[PDB]
């Protein structure tokens, strides 16, 4: 795999490249009109991130079927994790898109949501206070893609993620952290996708109930739904 | 299915 | 704060000391089975395990320095982790078996004796696998498991005791130290120790996975598991 | 709440 062969620098740089675009919501709110613009908006979110996965490196030497299983356990982490990352800047708010930035007053129009968001303003806070930086991210995110479903199926998985590793460490020391610094921030940041997937597992299942009708999600979001029940 | 297609494109 | 002060070895020593004792069940070989007694089984083994999982807890260092409040919080939240954990590094010179007690070590084949398990017991399974192919130590998990105490509730939670989520993430910072302390001495090499100290933290994720699905099976029972069951709704 | 309580013992 082309993956192994990278060097940390190589591997920062085809993540920064393979970024997905922010997209932008349709041009108050309710709890039809709420659902409406987020499942619209994650619908096309969707699109670009099956096509940035294509990109995060070791993900194309998969399978078809292991790619699938990955993104059908991964994909809501990963939206909340962009979610997060780019909401940073906006203290209480949480930026779904630059046209659709809100606070958890608009969270309680949808029964069950409000504490999500909760959950969501926390992680950004938490993200804010430890000044993470976009090379980070980048591969938090691409961690979440590879990790999340590898023990639902393997140890190119594993080694790609030791890579992973290899780079944050690497992007730590560079920003001129001690050794002692670089381990305790490494462990900060991978106990924070703890959260990230109990917030993914708890908005799921949310999820797969308001399947049960509101608004008549997308055959992909519901394929996406499906997998998890 | 969707996501089957997508991977490919 | 004695948390604070404490060495890395000492850290260890605390943490070794304060392990709560491995359960029998009430199992019967002579009997059947069904759904209904083996979720009898293992409700009663979680149920007597929680009594000793709460006395464990005060024993990690740091835990008593939070508000009965928080601790509540905290072990509300990881309970389930915790038994998991637990069970999976039992299970581990056990392939293909969970085992839940000295007398009651299942397989898969069993698991489907409750409608929904067995996709969860196949994930205990992988996890305690994967612990036997990266040769878990009995300090690490240790580490483990107080990592998951302390971690788990930090984010669910009066601007003042932000102060508290300040000194939960010290110790947990502390106990970090002290898996790194742990894999030096093991020979390992610094990439090595960076490397094994992400596989073991990105485990915490999926068993955090693992405790979501099962507690969403779970309240689909004694009083204390009702009560921390209620919990998560 | 019982936790509570045994907490508190
Ligand atoms: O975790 S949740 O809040 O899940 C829920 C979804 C709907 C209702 C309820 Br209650 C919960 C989730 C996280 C954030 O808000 C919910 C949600 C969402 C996703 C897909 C949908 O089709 C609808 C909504 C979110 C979202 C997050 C990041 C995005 O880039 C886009 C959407
Ligand atoms: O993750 S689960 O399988 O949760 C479920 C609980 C009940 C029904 C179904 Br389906 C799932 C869980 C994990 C393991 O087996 C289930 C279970 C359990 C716990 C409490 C109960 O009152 C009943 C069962 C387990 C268990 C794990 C470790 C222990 O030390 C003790 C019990």
């Amino acid at each position: 795999s082309l993956a192994l062969s990278l060097t940390a620098d190589q591997m920062v740089s085809a993540l920064l490249d393979a970024e997905p675009p922010i997209l932008y919501s349709e041009y108050p709110f309710s709890e039809a009109s709420m659902m409406g613009l987020l499942t619209n908006l994650a619908d096309r979110e969707l699109v670009h991130m099956i096509n940035w996965a294509k990109r995060v490196p070791g993900f194309v030497d998969l399978t078809l079927h292991d790619q699938v299983h990955l993104l059908e356990c991964a994909w809501l982490e990963i939206l909340m994790i962009g979610l997060v990352w780019r909401s940073m800047e906006h203290p209480g708010k949480l930026l779904f898109a630059p046209n659709l930035l809100l606070d958890r007053n608009q969270g309680k129009c949808v029964e069950g949501m409000v504490e999500i968001f909760d959950m969501l303003l926390a992680t950004s806070s938490r993200f804010r206070m430890m000044n993470l930086q976009g090379e980070e991210f980048v591969c938090l995110k691409s961690i979440i893609l590879l990790n999340s479903g590898v023990y639902t199926f393997k140890d190119h998985i594993h080694r790609v993620l030791d890579k992973i590793t290899d780079t944050l460490i690497h992007l730590m020391a560079k920003a001129g952290l001690t050794l002692q610094q670089q381990h305790q921030r490494l462990a900060q940041l991978l106990l924070i996708l703890s959260h990230i997937r109990h917030m993914s597992n708890k908005g799921m299942e949310h999820l797969y109930s308001m399947k049960c009708n509101v608004v008549p999600l997308s055959d992909l979001l519901l394929e996406m739904l499906d997998a998890h029940r | 299915k969707i996501l089957h297609r997508l991977l490919q494109d």
